[PDB]
């Protein structure tokens, strides 16, 4: 299949998924590194 | 990867429905080519799906399917996603 972009996008969705749907912190908490 | 970046309408709408309700509907988000589960989570009994469609008539009549199939009970979608410019909120 072409799928490319799942992978980029579901980290920024979560973001305002989770911060507004109450969902999971997938990258809205892993924040110990920096760089 | 280098440069390649280019997308017409599409968002992630949170869809939410019983806990086993969503993962016979939600699951079929991602079978359909338009809309598609994105972020599989059984918080609440809500998941995550990206539809995308001509333009936003379009891809608010997929809306219409899971706000009005019985397992959902209800739906959040906020969340822009297309390559072209900047001008909005997250």
């Amino acid at each position: 299949m072409k799928l490319s972009r799942r992978s980029f996008m579901k980290a920024n969705a979560v973001a305002a998924a989770a911060a507004a749907a109450g969902l999971s912190v997938p990258g809205v908490a892993r924040a110990v590194v920096g760089q | 990867g280098s440069h390649m970046h280019t997308n017409w309408q599409v968002c992630s709408l949170v869809v939410q429905a019983k806990s086993e309700r969503i993962s016979d509907i939600s699951t079929q988000l991602n079978a359909f080519p338009g809309c598609e589960v994105a972020v599989s989570d059984a918080p609440s009994g809500q998941l995550i799906v990206v539809v995308e469609a001509e333009d936003s008539e379009t891809l608010i009549q997929t809306i219409e399917s899971v706000r009005n199939v019985e397992g959902v009970l209800a739906v959040s979608l906020v969340y822009h996603q297309q390559e072209e410019q900047g001008e909005e909120t997250p």
